């Protein structure tokens, strides 16, 4: 699953 | 089609910014210097190539049909707040809407191992 936090990390910040 | 929530249907849509916030390319140039239409945030107008957003083609089609918020603008579709903790807001793997774990029904306290999808995207039972 994804969260706002993981999405930031995945996409670069 | 993708269902819209009543509060999404009549909200203002921000002017879209025609360059990707990740790589600064227009629709003509993603990171591979290939054309790719942008997805744009309805609250602030910030855009991203689906490839820079790390969306699959299947999620991309669905998000393009909805009033989408970027990662920073995403608010919980249940309570309408951001709250202070980003590892607490799940993003749906079907429609990319945000929901606080505490706002799920029933509430979650632990991350799902695999995909997570919101109640809007779960089909009606027989
Ligand atoms: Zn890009
Ligand atoms: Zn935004
Ligand atoms: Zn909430
Ligand atoms: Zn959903």
């Amino acid at each position: 699953a994804r969260t706002k936090q993981t999405a930031r990390k995945s996409t670069g910040g | 089609h993708m269902l819209e929530l009543p509060h999404e249907k009549d909200k203002p849509v921000a002017e879209p910014i025609p360059i990707c916030s990740f790589c600064l390319g227009t629709k003509e140039q993603n990171r591979e210097k290939k054309p790719e239409e942008l997805i744009s945030c309805a609250d602030c107008g910030n855009s991203g190539h689906p490839s820079c957003l790390k969306f699959s083609p299947e999620l991309t089609v669905r998000v393009k049909a909805l009033r989408w918020q970027c990662i920073e603008c995403k608010t919980c579709s249940s309570c309408r707040d951001q709250g202070k903790n980003a590892d607490n807001m799940l993003f749906c793997d079907s429609c990319d809407r945000g929901f606080h774990m505490e706002c799920c029904d029933p509430p979650l306290t632990r991350m799902p191992k695999g995909m997570w999808i919101c109640q809007i995207c779960r089909p009606r039972k027989k």
